[PDB]
Formats: C-alpha cells, structure tokens, sequence
C-alpha cells in the first residue's frame, strides 16, 4: 500500500482532502457539553401531600406506588424517601444502555394505573416522573434591588413572563422554576369563624361553589327548530381572577341581613405556593430558573442564545428586577476547548522546531505540519460517526493521543531522512526502501495499540462509560495515524524531501547545527559504546529490572485511589445543619451570618451567596439550610491563597465557632450530576417487619461497631436523619358522636388549617394557579392554639377543639426510607487511609451479619457499579496481554522474542507513579488513560528497535549484538526527537494552576515523569531485553 | 440550655452509658430539657435505658419532673412497656397518681397497651384504679373496650 | 371569525334568598341547552 | 403453533343477536360437525 501511493501522490492527496472535509464538516455540526452521559439512567417520580407527616405519605402514597412497579424493563433497584415536609420521591435507576425514555414511560404508565389507589388529596396535587440523572447548563437567578418584590412576587414574574421563552429558546433541554406561580391564600381566623359559626369546610364548601367553570350549551344549537337565523355559543359563570372577587366569596346570611364575606374572617392575598424555601442572593429576595441542556445540543450557542433572549426581556421587567448568573458551566467549557486547541497548536509548532534542529530542512518540517491536522481532523469525523460529542473527556483523549500522533509522523520522515544519508538514494527509492523495512511494524504497532485500548471500552457501568469516551477517541485517533503513514505522508516524503549526498550527516556546515550535527554523532557514539559495555554484564541490570519492578508494585499500593479532580469552576457550595426541631428563622440568622462572612472577609474573592434557607438533597426539614458561593472570575483570583480548596479550608475554620449549627464549606466534585464516587454507599434493610425503632437499633448497633475500627472504616455517617418530638393528638370517638361532630368535619378543619388545603384552580392574567386556604400563622405555632378551633355539630353548637381530643408528646422519623420495597437506612462512608474500598466494604458485610434476626443489607450507587465493574477488570487485563502477545508473535514470527517488547512496561509506569507521588496527586482515570499512552509509545519504540535488530540478523546475516547495537544506533535520533517534542508539549499541562487545572495536571505529571524513564531507560533497557531473550530461547 | 446539658439529652436518648457516666462526672444539667420539655430522665425511660435512669435519679434527677403537656417519665416507662424502671422511678418517689393535662395516669397509659405486670406494680405502689380522665374513663373502660378479658380480672 | 356570545350570570345570593342551590340551576341549565352525558345503556348487545 | 392437525374456530355474533341465539347457532355447528366423524373429530367448545 505504502508503494501504490509513492507512485499516486494526488489519490493520497485525495483521501487527505476528504478527511479534512469530512472532519471539517464534524467541528460545525458536533454536539458541546462539560461531560456526556456518565451516569446510569435514572428516573424519580416526584408526589406532594400538603400537611402530610412521613408515615401518612410512606403508608398511602410511597407503599402504593412501589407495589405497582411490576413488568418494567432493565430495573437495577429502587430507592425512596418519605419526609414531614408532605413529599415522596421514588427513584428507579436502569441498567447502563437502557432507553431512557422507555425507562420513563414505563414507569410513567404503571404510576398512571396506581393514581385510583392514591387519595384525592395526592391525585388533586399529582404526581411527577422526570429524568433526574441529567445536570444544569446554567442556573439563571433573578433578583429585586430597591425592594418592591418578594420572592413569591418574582418567582410569578419569571413563571409568566420569562420560563416559557426560556423553554422555547434553541437547544434548552428542560427548565426548572427555582420556586412557584402565585396561589390565592386565604389566611383563615378562629376567632372570626367562631363569631359567625363557622368551619374551613363552609370555606371551602363555597370557594368550590363560587369559584368553578360550569357548562351550558348553544342558542339555536343542533337539532335546530327548521327556520333558525342565529346560532351562539352560552357563557356561563367562569373562574374568579381577583382577590376582591374571593373577598365578596359569600359565607352565610344571618337573620338582620348583614352579609358575611370571606374577607370577614379571613385575610386575602397573592402567595407562594409553599413556604418552606426561603432563597436570598446576598440579602435580597430571589427566584431563578435551572436550564439543562437538550441533546444532541451546542453548549456554547445555547447559553449565547439563552442570554440574547433574556437581553430581549429587559424592556419588559418591573423597576430593580436584575438578571445573575451564580452557577454558569459555559466559561469552564470555553477555556477547555481553547486549551486544548492551544496544547494541539504547540504540539504542532514543537515538532516543527524538533523537525528542523535535527534533519535542518524546511521541506522536511511540513510533512509533520500536514499530517497531524488531517489525522486529528479525521478523529472528529469518527467520533461524530460513533454519536461522540466535544466533551472534557474526548477532549483530553485528544491530547493523550499526541505522543502517538506525532511518532507516526518523525518515525516515517527521519527514517527517509537517515536512508538518504547512508545510502545516497534518491527522495523517491530511498522513500521505497525506508516504507519497506517500517510498513509491517506500523501494521503490527497499529494491532498491539488496538489490543491495549479497546478493551478499555468493555467496562460496565458509570466507570466504563468514561473509560468508553478515552478508548473510542485514542484508537480512532491512533488508526487514522497509521492510514495517514502509510497512504500520505510517504506521497509527501516521496514528492517535497530533497536528496542527500552518500555520508554527509551535516558535520561538514558551521554555526549552531554545524556543532549540534558534529556534537550528537559523538553522543550517538558514546550511546553504542554505553550499550556494548551494557550487554557485556547484562545479570547486574536483570538484578536493576527486578528493583523496578519491586519499586512499580510498592508506589502502586502507596499511591491513593481517586475518580477524578476536584476542579475551581468559580463555584461551591456551604451547607448549614442546626439541632433537630429547631425553626426557620433560626436557621436564616446563621446563613445571613455565613452570607456575612463571605462578603466581608472574602470579599475580593467572592461575587455573590445564594442563600436557599429550609433545603437540602437529603430532605428539607426547617433546621437544614445551604449557600451556594459563586466567586469572580479566575483572572480576578491570583494564587493558590485565591483557589476554592483555599477558600474552602478558611471558610470551614471560620465557622467551627459559631454555637448550635454544624457549618462546613465544601468543593462541587468533577462530575457533578455522579457526585464524589471516592468511598461507599452501604443500605440497612428490615427483612422481616421488624419496624422503624428496630431498624434504628441495628443501625446505632452498626454505627458503634463501625467506630471501632478506625484502622479500616472513617467518616461512617448515615444519609437519613433522626427522629424528632411530635404532636401526637387522640380524637375521642364517643365525645364526638355525643356532643354530634362528624369526623370529616373534625379532621378537615384541622388538616385545612395546621396543614394546609388545595381547593380548586383560579385564572389569574390568563394563567390557571392553584387556590389554598390555611390558618393565619399566629393562630397554629404552639398547642394551646389547638383549643382557639372550634367545629359545628349536627344541633348547630359550636364545640372547641379541646372538648373532644387528647394530645402527648412522642417520637417518630421526620424521613422515612425504602429501598427495593422494604425499609431501609443508607449508611455512608470512606476506606482509612491506606486502606482500599474493597477492605473497608468487606469489615461493612462481616460487622452487618452479627447484627439481629430479620435485618439484612445491600450496596447501591458506586458500591453496585463498582461490585459489578471490579469482577470484569481481571478479564479485560487478560484479553489484553494475550492479544498483545499474539499480535507480536505474528510480526515476528516468533513465541519467545515478543517477550523482549513486553519487559518495557515498568520502565514508563516507574516514572508516571514518581511524578504522581512527588507532586503529591492521586490514581485516577486521567493518570490511568495516561499509564496505556506511555506503555503505548514505549512499547512502539522497543517493536522498531526489536523489527531492525531482528531484520538486520534474518536478511544481512549479522550477529546478535551487532544487530542489536547497530539497531539501537538507527532508533537513537527518532526516539529522542518525538520524546523531546512530547515532553516539552505536555509541559504546560503539569505548571497550570488556572480552570480546569487539576485535570491538565492529572495528565500532564503522568505523562512527562513517564515519558522521562520511558525514553532513558528503554534505549538502555530494550538492547539487554532482546539480548537476554535470544540467548535464552536459541 | 447548657453545653454537656445537650450532650446528656441525646447521650439518654441514644443509651450510651459509657458517655453517661462521664457527663455526670463533668457536671451535666440532669434538670437540662428540649423544646417539648423532656429531661434525660424523660428520654431514658422513653427508649428504655434500664442504666442510665439509675445513674440520673443518684445524681439527683427530678422523678416527677413533667413536659409541657404535664407528661411525667413514669407515663412514658408505663406506656412503652419497661417494668424495671417504673419499679426503679417508683422506689425513688415518682407520684403513681400523676395526672397530666388530659387527665390520663400511667395506669391509663399501662391498662390501654394492657402491660398487665406494670398495672400489678402500679396499684402495689397505690394507683388509685378508679381515677378518671377529662372523658371520665377509668382503667377498667380502656379494659373492656379494648376487649381484655385478664386486665379487666385484675381491675376488680 | 370571531362569534356573538351569550354571557348568561347567575345571582348566587339573589338565588339563596328564593331557596333555590346552584348545583341544580347550573345542572338545569346545562342539561337543558348544552346536554348532558348521564350513563351508558345496551343498545342490541352494543354499549352506547 | 399448538397440535399437528388441530384448528381454532371462532363463532362470530353480526348482526347483535344476543347470547341465547348465538349459543343456538353454536349447538347447530357442533351437531352438524358430529355427522362427520370422517373429516372432524372432537370438535367442542372451548368456553363454559
Ligand atoms: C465529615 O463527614 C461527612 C461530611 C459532612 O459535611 C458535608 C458538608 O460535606 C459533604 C461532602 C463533601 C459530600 O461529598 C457529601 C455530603 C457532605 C456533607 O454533609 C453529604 N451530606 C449528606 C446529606 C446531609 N446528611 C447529614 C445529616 C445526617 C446531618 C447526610 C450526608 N449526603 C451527602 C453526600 N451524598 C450522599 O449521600 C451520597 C449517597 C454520596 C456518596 C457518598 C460518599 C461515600 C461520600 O460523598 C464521601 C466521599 C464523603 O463525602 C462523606 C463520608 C462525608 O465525609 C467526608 C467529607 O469525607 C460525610 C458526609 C455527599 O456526597
Ligand atoms: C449540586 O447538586 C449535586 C451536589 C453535588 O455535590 C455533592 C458532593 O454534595 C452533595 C450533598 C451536599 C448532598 O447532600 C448529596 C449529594 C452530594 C454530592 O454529590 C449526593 N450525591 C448523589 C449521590 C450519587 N448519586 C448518583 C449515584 C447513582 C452514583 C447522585 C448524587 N446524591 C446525593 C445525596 N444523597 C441523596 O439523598 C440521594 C442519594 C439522592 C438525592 C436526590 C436528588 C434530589 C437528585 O438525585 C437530583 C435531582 C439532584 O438533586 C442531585 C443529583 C444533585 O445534582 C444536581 C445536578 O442537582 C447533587 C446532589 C445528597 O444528599
Ligand atoms: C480485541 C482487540 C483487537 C483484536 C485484533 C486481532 C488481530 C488479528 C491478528 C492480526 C495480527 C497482525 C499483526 C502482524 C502484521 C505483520 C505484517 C508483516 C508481514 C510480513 O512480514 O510481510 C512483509 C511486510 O508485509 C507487509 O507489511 C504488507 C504485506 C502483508 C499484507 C498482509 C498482512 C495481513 C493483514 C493485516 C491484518 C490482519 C488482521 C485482519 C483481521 C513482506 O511483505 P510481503 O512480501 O508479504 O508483501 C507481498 C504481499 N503478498
Ligand atoms: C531511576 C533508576 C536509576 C537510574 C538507572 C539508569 C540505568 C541506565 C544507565 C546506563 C548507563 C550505561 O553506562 C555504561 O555502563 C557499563 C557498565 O555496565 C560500562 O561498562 C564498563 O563496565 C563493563 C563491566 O562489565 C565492561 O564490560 C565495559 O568494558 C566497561 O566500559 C560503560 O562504560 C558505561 O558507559
Ligand atoms: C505491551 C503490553 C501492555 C499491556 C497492558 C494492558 C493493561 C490495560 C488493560 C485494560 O484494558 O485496562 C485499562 C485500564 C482501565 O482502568 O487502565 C489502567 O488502569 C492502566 C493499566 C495499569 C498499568 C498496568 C501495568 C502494571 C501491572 C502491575
Ligand atoms: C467556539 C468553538 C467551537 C468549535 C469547537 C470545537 C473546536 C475543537
Ligand atoms: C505473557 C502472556 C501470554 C502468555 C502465553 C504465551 C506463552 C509463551
Ligand atoms: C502458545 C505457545 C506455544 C509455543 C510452543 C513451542
């Protein structure tokens, strides 16, 4: 093939211009995102109960919905949470692969056959299923300066006149309210309605009445009376849209004649929908709205469009209204994509200087300049053949790829370069002959690179489906190489070099590349001689291996496990936990203390705190609150003291003083819709209907055993929280049915007012919200409230709340958890240091079986997905290495000298695990990928030398260590050009400290320190590799 | 609301003696209580803690001490079915006759979830068995409602 | 086009004062002028 | 697929005839196919 395009050099022209096209046509067209789908499918069905505490939602919501969960596809487990703030959520996680949508609708159809099974209250609020495994683009937050608005009064605004443009704006996947539409509160009176003898339920007897669409029909509709002119539509009464009109809602008619109105014993206004959230942006009332990206969709153009549409609306706010930006992903992917074009560009521009330093022709220099564009440029076409989008992970599996990209380019060149010195052949022959003796190697090269990368796909899970986007992207990248080495650059080599003379080396000119030419002959010479001496007493340096080897195996056990970097993307996050029980407003003073903090003493760093009062991802409980920190731009925070991990540190330090609140500052992990995915997620389950209080026992049993071992486990919290004081209240049936209360009339009137009731739907602006009424907060905070109520019996006496009901104080869970239908407990928690997951997981199932009768366990999130992906890994390991070796069997047609290849591993994994441990970095994916990339060029470099040295034996009769000497001697010069270019290229990698600095340090240290014993050692170590292994095995 | 005071409250609670003894030795608030108005000695004998309601009461512990609906540890130790600390409260003086805000006693309490040696050792100590609550229903009413057919032969 | 409307109201309080509930005003009126589906019935072995 | 040579009839009410008519027209088919032993063998109705 090699010599069918020598004598064709415009068909390889040809199959050049067409991938540039093709990959030219992939850059305009390739979906843009931070990261692609990485975790499993998962779907939430989301449900509210209005006043509801956690077993009245667990009991007649959760347990339904989960037994009616049958006959859908692909389902791993199930996981749900049942909280005292009225709400259920139901995740079902999917196996990896599945369809998504069919995941969604399936589960959405079995819910839709449940609905009758539910109560009305729950069916009347009804129930959501969304995908819940996607993340936010941007969070888009909109604020009130001079005050005129609350939060409630906002949220209304962006609902109306903001959230459906948003939602129809190009490439916007899915937008979230950060709060509700208004509500018609009707803020009720014990006192007034007792004056008037009145109930809730004569409130909502006539909101329902007064408040309705009702049906009429048509003048002169069909059949008609024959003769009829007109035919009209009849309006009847319609919705109300005023709180004046619920105002005059009429109660009752007394015997004067006075009227009594619903503004006579009530309070009547425009509200939020819930209270429990109150959210600031520092110290103003605040809304916002969470956009998430669409598929298929270009990041960059959709925030762009996102901000033109919202630039189109600023005509239209009220007076102070402003738009933010706290959360925004755009920049981060702007500077990883300018970056990374930036290290491709340099890449190019430090083999074009390497190129010319030693071969010292122009001509020469732009065969490399050609070739890697098309390659790279070819990779985007593949990638966008595959469904592959421009992600952080295909984009360093770009830059991972460069060492090899740039060796297909030199070694083809320089080797052209070298047959024309020695052999004084023409640029056309001496192009022949050079393809000739490196054409069955690259083919070779091109399989044992196949054999390490691909298997890398083949892991199950969140894991894999990283490892997937670096396989697909680094063989993609290194198989178009090798087509472009053997199709184009001999074309180019064959039709641009020029001859050179028999002999000449360049040590006849003066100057700089006179005295280099001159100065690298003699070190060439000093190289042969080091190797002769070497292979005279080659048992010290098989002693020398073994040491490295031994030294590989200690720094890998030394060296910490880790998912990946913890970035400084201009955000994080300080989450506020007050004592069980305690209120609202307690947990504000502590925020607005934290939001304090963060304006004054980081006030060069910090730009904003969005304070969300009463939330957390773990239930929403009043005591709970966070404040998510957006920081100025990263020019704006000089030095590490300036970084997010500093701040961080300051931060928790800071507020470790304040009294009755448990304050911590914390960093966003990589991926931020997986999470940390560092230590493990361990589930308590009742196997036996042991109960909540049993269940508790094990788990406190558990937690005690679990502090024991230091050693093995650290940091074991659980995710749930602990039970709480409750007001339990006892109606007295008899009382009731003497003094003649109906028990609907008793158990209304106290749901509606301490609770909390949705009547009916009202249209306000030609919008349909819903209409609540509820108790004035002063008349339901404290017990001796309970007395103020009164309800009617059937003989028309107004009898308190108090004559026929008794109250105690007990204690029962504010968060109610399930996990595959029975009762769980999630657990949490990381290895000690030194430890692995594997130990502290196997310490977690022995301490669990000596735990009571009818209580079992189980693992979920990254336990399951790494329980499953662990027991693949020793397969793929093995497929791996055998394929290798086969591959390089048939190269050489030989079962022993494959071997000789195979020793150089350690030498490039020693110094990648030096550099790591010296700078002082984890074992993560990007070192991992980085590990395969070094092994990979390392071990193409020993396959060239081996390939010549063994050629040399076979076709000119040499003898061993003539061969080997005179082979090392040719692969001196290419060896060290690609590694100078290739270390220099990843150098700015390893001293970025700016965004998206810990990943370019993640694979630029591994790298670079790899890259360093790989080229020093292997040039040493492959002569005595092969030396040793001929003798051995004849 | 003191510093060890909290630490004696969820220490009781959780049952960690151990931690217990230790806050009793510091000089932990005994009299120290939540927002509802439950001291250690309320949360020990709510959850059962044979120990730590002995450990409390010797470092003097208000027995008879009552929540903000008037609910004393000898309801809770009553009602919850833990017939060695009603015996232990009992010995140290807790007022068997304790009527909270609804008039209900620990016989009450005792008859209704019929923990029938509890109800023995309550009359023992002078529960007065015709003591009504604000419904005006005595322990042997709870008897026969609830269909006990060997509480009600006791309540003779 | 846009259509002529018939805008009937109903005077709930005027309506209370005579004795009479609305659900049987907003029933007759709706029933009589506009129809009303009340159940199904078994037409020759066929549901309608 | 089911049995070698077996087949699956089904009776079919047109023009809604009811039940007692159709269970008349049944006992008409499965005694007309009695009189064949030769061709059909077993032929019974699959319902109650
Ligand atoms: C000091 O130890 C605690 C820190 C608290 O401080 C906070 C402010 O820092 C946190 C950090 C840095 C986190 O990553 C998480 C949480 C917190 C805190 O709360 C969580 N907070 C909750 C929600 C609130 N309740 C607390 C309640 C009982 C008062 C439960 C925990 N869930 C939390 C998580 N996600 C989950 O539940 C699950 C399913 C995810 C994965 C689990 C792994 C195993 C962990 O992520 C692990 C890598 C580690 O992070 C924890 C072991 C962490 O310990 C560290 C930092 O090593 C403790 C949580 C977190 O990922
Ligand atoms: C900024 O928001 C993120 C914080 C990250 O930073 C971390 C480091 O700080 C955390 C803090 C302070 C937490 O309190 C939690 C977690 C994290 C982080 O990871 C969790 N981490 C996980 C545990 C691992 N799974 C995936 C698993 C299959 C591998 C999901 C994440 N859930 C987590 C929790 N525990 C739970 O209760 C579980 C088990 C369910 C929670 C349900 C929520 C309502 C939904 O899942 C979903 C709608 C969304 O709310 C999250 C996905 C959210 O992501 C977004 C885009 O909003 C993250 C919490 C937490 O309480
Ligand atoms: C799951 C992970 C992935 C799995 C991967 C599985 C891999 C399957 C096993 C294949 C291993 C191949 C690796 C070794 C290739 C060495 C080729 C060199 C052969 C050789 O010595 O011939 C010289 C050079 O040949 C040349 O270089 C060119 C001429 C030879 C062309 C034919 C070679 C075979 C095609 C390569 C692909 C085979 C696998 C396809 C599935 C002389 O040349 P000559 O005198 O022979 O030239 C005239 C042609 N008649
Ligand atoms: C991080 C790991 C630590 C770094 C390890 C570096 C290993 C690679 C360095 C190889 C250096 C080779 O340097 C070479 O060594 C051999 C010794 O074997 C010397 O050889 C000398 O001793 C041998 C003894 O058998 C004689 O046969 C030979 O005549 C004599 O010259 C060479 O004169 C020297 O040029
Ligand atoms: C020339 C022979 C080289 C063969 C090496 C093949 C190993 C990789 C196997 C594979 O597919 O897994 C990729 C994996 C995914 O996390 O990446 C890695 O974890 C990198 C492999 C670690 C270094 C192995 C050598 C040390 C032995 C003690
Ligand atoms: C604004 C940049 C769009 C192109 C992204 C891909 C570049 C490698
Ligand atoms: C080194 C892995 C392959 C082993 C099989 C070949 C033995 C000569
Ligand atoms: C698979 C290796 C076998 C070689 C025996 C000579």
């Amino acid at each position: 093939m090699p010599n069918f395009f020598i004598d064709r050099p415009i068909f390889a022209w040809v199959i050049a211009i067409i991938i540039m096209l093709a990959g030219g046509l992939a850059i305009l067209k390739l979906p843009v995102a931070q990261y692609p789908t990485i975790a499993p499918p998962a779907v939430t069905i989301s449900a509210s109960y209005p006043g509801a505490d956690a077993k009245t939602v667990q009991d007649t919501v959760t347990q339904v919905i989960e037994q009616n969960m049958n006959g859908i596809d692909n389902l791993m487990y199930m996981s749900s949470n049942s909280d005292s703030t009225g709400t259920v959520q139901i995740t079902l996680t999917f196996e990896s692969g599945t369809d998504a949508d069919i995941a969604q609708v399936q589960v959405q159809n079995k819910l839709q056959l449940a609905m009758p099974l539910l109560p009305q209250e729950v069916q009347q609020q009804g129930v959501s299923v969304e995908k819940s495994s996607s993340s936010f683009l941007m969070v888009v937050g909109v604020i009130n300066t001079d005050g005129t608005m609350t939060q409630e009064d906002i949220s209304d605004y962006v609902a109306a006149n903001m959230k459906d443009a948003i939602s129809r704006t190009s490439g916007v996947g899915d937008v979230q309210l950060f709060g509700s539409q208004y509500a018609m509160r009707i803020w009720m009176n014990p006192n007034e309605l007792n004056k008037f003898q009145l109930t809730p339920v004569d409130v909502i007897t006539a909101i329902k009445a007064q408040n309705a669409q009702v049906a009429a029909g048509q003048l002169g509709g069909t059949p008609p009376v024959k003769g009829q002119q007109l035919n009209a539509s009849i309006i009847a009464q319609t919705r109300l849209t005023s709180t004046e009109e619920f105002g005059k809602i009429l109660l009752k008619v007394n015997q004067d004649g006075s009227r009594v109105l619903l503004r006579d014993v009530a309070k009547i206004e425009l509200g939020g929908e819930n209270y429990d959230i109150i959210a600031e942006f520092n110290g103003q009332p605040a809304s916002g709205l969470g956009i998430k990206l669409a598929t298929g969709a270009n990041a960059l153009d959709t925030a762009a469009a996102i901000r033109a549409e919202l630039a189109k609306m600023e005509p239209f706010f009220p007076s102070g209204l402003k738009i933010v930006y706290p959360y925004d992903t755009t920049p981060f992917v702007k500077i990883s994509i300018h970056e990374v074009v930036k290290t491709l560009v340099e890449a190019i521009i430090l083999v074009f200087l390497v190129m010319y330093l030693f071969l010292q022709n122009f001509r020469a220099t732009l065969i490399p300049t050609i070739a890697v564009p098309v390659v790279l440029l070819g990779t985007f076409a593949v990638l966008a053949a595959f469904g592959f989008s421009i992600n952080t992970l295909t984009m360093f599996g770009m830059v991972l790829a460069i060492g090899l990209l740039v060796d297909d380019a030199i070694v083809v060149v320089e080797n052209v370069e070298r047959v024309m010195a020695e052999e004084g052949l023409p640029p056309k022959e001496a192009t022949r002959k050079s393809m000739g003796q490196i054409q069955g190697a690259l083919v070779g090269i091109a399989m044992v690179l196949s054999a390490v990368f691909v298997p890398m796909a083949f892991f199950g899970g969140s894991t894999g489906a990283i490892y997937r986007q670096f396989s697909i992207t680094i063989v993609s990248a290194m198989a178009l190489s090798v087509l472009v080495a053997l199709i184009l650059t001999p074309a180019l080599c064959a039709t641009m070099l020029k001859p050179i003379a028999k002999g000449d080396h360049g040590e006849g000119k003066k100057g700089f590349f006179g005295w280099f030419n001159r100065m690298f002959e003699k070190s060439t010479h000093h190289y042969t001689d080091s190797v002769g001496g070497i292979l005279r007493s080659t048992g010290r340096y098989l002693v020398l291996y073994l040491i490295i080897v031994v030294g590989m195996a200690y720094l890998f056990v030394r060296l910490p496990s880790s998912f990946l970097p913890d970035e400084d993307q201009g955000v994080f996050m300080t989450m506020v936990q007050l004592p069980a029980g305690a209120t609202q407003e307690r947990t504000q003073k502590v925020l607005n203390e934290v939001t304090h903090y963060y304006l004054t003493k980081e006030k060069n760093n910090v730009e904003s705190v969005f304070a969300v009062n009463g939330f957390g991802f773990a239930g929403r409980p009043q005591n709970t609150g966070i404040a998510f920190v957006s920081l100025k731009d990263w020019a704006d925070r000089p030095g590490e003291e300036n970084k997010v991990e500093a701040i961080t540190m300051r931060a928790t330090r800071a507020f470790s003083q304040i009294k009755d609140a448990m304050v911590f500052a914390f960093n966003l992990p990589a991926i931020v819709e997986l999470g940390t995915a560092t230590g493990f997620d361990f589930e308590l389950i009742d196997q036996a209907g042991l109960g909540h209080e049993k269940l508790t026992q094990a788990r406190n049993q558990l937690l005690a055993e679990a502090a024991k071992h230091p050693d093995m486990l650290t940091s074991v919290r659980p995710n749930g929280l602990e039970d709480t004081p409750q007001f339990k209240i006892d109606i007295d049936q008899e009382k009731a049915q003497a003094l003649g209360v109906s028990i609907n009339d008793i158990n209304t009137t106290l749901g509606a007012a301490w609770g909390g009731s949705y009547v009916n739907d009202f249209i306000d602006r030609g919008r349909v919200k819903k209409v609540y009424v509820m108790s004035e907060a002063k008349y339901r905070m404290l017990p001796d409230d309970i007395g103020d109520w009164y309800v009617r019996a059937a003989d028309g006496q107004m009898v308190p709340f108090s004559a026929f009901s008794s109250s105690r104080w007990e204690y029962g869970s504010p968060r109610l958890e399930r996990y595959n239908g029975l009762p769980s407990m999630e657990i949490l928690g990381q290895a000690a240091p030194g430890k692995s997951t594997g130990e502290a997981m196997e310490l977690m199932e022995q301490l669990a079986s000596k735990l009571p009768t009818g209580v079992g366990y189980d693992w979920t999130g990254m336990s399951y997905q790494e329980r499953l992906s662990g027991n693949q890994a020793p397969s793929l390991y093995a497929i791996s290495l055998i394929v290798v070796f086969l591959c390089l069997a048939a190269l050489y047609e030989s079962w022993s000298i494959p071997f000789s290849v195979m020793l150089v591993v350690p030498l490039g994994v020693i110094g990648a695990l030096l550099a790591a441990t010296f700078r002082g970095l984890t074992n993560d994916v990007y070192f991992q990928v980085g590990l395969l990339t070094t092994i990979g060029l390392s071990a193409k470099n020993a396959i060239l030398i081996v390939e010549f040295a063994k050629d040399l034996m076979d076709k000119e009769g040499k003898g061993l260590i003539e061969a080997t000497l005179d082979a090392v001697r040719m692969r001196l010069r290419p060896i060290l050009m690609t590694s100078l270019a290739f270390i220099l290229g990843v150098m700015p990698l390893v001293i970025s400290t700016g965004a998206g600095s810990g990943a370019q340090n993640a694979v630029g240290t591994g790298v670079m320190g790899g890259m360093v014993t790989a080229t020093v050692l292997a040039i040493f170590f492959v002569p005595v590799f092969f030396v040793v292994v001929r003798r051995r095995f004849s | 609301g003191s510093d060890l005071g909290k630490k004696l409250l969820e220490a009781a609670r959780a049952g960690r003696d151990d931690e217990v003894r230790i806050l009793m030795a510091n000089g932990a608030d005994v009299n120290a209580a939540d927002v509802v108005g439950w001291t250690p000695l309320h949360l020990a004998a709510y959850w059962g803690h044979l120990e730590i309601v002995e450990v409390l009461l010797k470092n003097g512990a208000d027995v008879n001490a009552y929540d903000t609906l008037g609910s004393t540890p000898l309801h809770l130790a009553a009602h919850f079915g833990h017939l060695e600390i009603v015996e232990v409260l009992l010995k140290n003086g807790a007022d068997v006759n304790a009527k909270d805000d609804n008039g209900i006693t620990p016989l009450h309490l005792a008859a209704n979830r019929g923990h029938l040696e509890i109800v023995e050792v309550l009359l023992k100590y002078g529960a007065d068995v015709n003591a009504q609550d604000k419904f005006g229903k005595t322990a042997f009413d709870i008897s026969i409602n609830n269909g006990n057919e060997d509480l009600a032969e006791i309540l003779q």
